[PDB]
């Protein structure tokens, strides 16, 4: 395959204007906010691209360190806040491959500093179903848009 | 985009996920195998 998954490169140029995932909010985030938020350290942005000098982006995901707390304890974690796949690639399982990439990054970081899980943001029922099919535990009430996956399950994915 | 996750009974679901971690399903295993050789 011609496609690769890599973290956004600090001094590289990307072809993003053409990107279309079907959600207007995720498109505008990529073409006006993603690059500056990554470079300004607000998040860590990972790109699915064509591995050409032109760097045509056909999907992306964003990560940021977080902590989960109850209305007692604390959970050092990582949040996957955005996931978008271009319409041209949809149906080939690229969304799931990007989550597996994310999980491997989060796993490596747990092995280094100690992170107990991965939280994900699902703004709609189609994404919630997608994250549930990948094994994420759905949270309820105020946390209805969040799903959780522990580091121990990620370790199981890349060791068995 | 959440750096402060504030839980309630969602807290027990996360606690239970930590003590009883889910087994990776076939869909996720496929994604992991696709990622392996890329
Ligand atoms: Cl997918």
């Amino acid at each position: 395959d011609d496609l690769t998954i890599e973290i956004l490169t600090d001094d590289a140029d990307y072809d993003l204007q053409r990107f279309d995932c079907g959600e207007e909010a995720l498109n505008l985030f990529l073409t006006t906010h993603l690059v500056r938020q990554h470079r300004n350290k607000i998040l860590r942005a990972y790109i699915l691209c064509r591995n050409t000098p032109e760097r045509q982006v056909l999907g992306y995901y964003t990560l940021c360190g977080s902590c989960f707390e109850r209305a007692y304890k604390n959970i050092p974690s990582v949040t996957l806040g955005r996931l978008a796949i271009d319409r041209s690639l949809q149906g080939q399982g690229w969304g799931a491959t990007l989550v597996a990439h994310a999980m491997n990054v989060v796993w490596s970081a747990s092995l280094a500093v100690g992170i107990h899980g991965l939280f994900v943001e699902a703004l709609n029922e189609k994404a919630h179903t997608f994250f549930k099919s990948l094994g994420f535990i759905p949270l309820v009430g105020e946390n209805e848009n969040a799903l959780f996956f522990p580091t121990k399950s990620i370790e199981l994915l890349f060791t068995q | 985009h959440r750096r402060v996750i504030l839980n309630e009974e969602s807290w027990t679901r996360v606690m239970d996920a930590l003590s009883n971690p889910p087994s990776p399903g076939e869909k996720l295993k496929r994604a992991a195998k696709r990622l392996q050789g890329m």
